[PDB]
């Protein structure tokens, strides 16, 4: 899986 | 101080409840993306982690909800409660997984 959206 | 992103999705049932729509496709079920603290957001196979708002997509067959939980989002407050530190640390260490990460 790769992400779409990580924290700031 | 520490407050879930997803407030609304801090139980399970809540989150297994969003996954009705999760395309039976899919190696990853439900109940395993749930209880990882992940809540479906209804478009293709994009899942969201109610503590830490992250959210992963691109799931392959051979994917642990769990071990990407803990590999992309390693500060996650959810993960450190229920799996713990070495658990996260040691996630990062699977060749695999470092690779998955660059
Ligand atoms: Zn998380």
């Amino acid at each position: 899986a790769v992400p779409f959206y990580l924290p700031e | 101080n520490y407050f879930p992103q997803y407030p609304e999705y801090a139980i399970e049932t809540a989150r297994l409840r969003t996954f009705e729509a999760w395309p039976r496709n899919l190696k990853q079920k439900p109940h395993q993306l749930a209880e990882a603290g992940f809540f479906y957001t209804g478009v293709g196979d994009r899942v969201r982690c109610f503590s830490c708002g992250g959210g992963l997509m691109d799931w392959n067959d051979n994917d642990e909800p769990w071990e990407q939980h803990a590999l992309w989002l390693s500060q996650c407050r959810f993960v450190k409660l229920m799996k713990g530190q070495l658990y996260i640390d040691t996630v990062a260490a699977k060749p695999v997984l470092a690779e998955e990460k660059e």
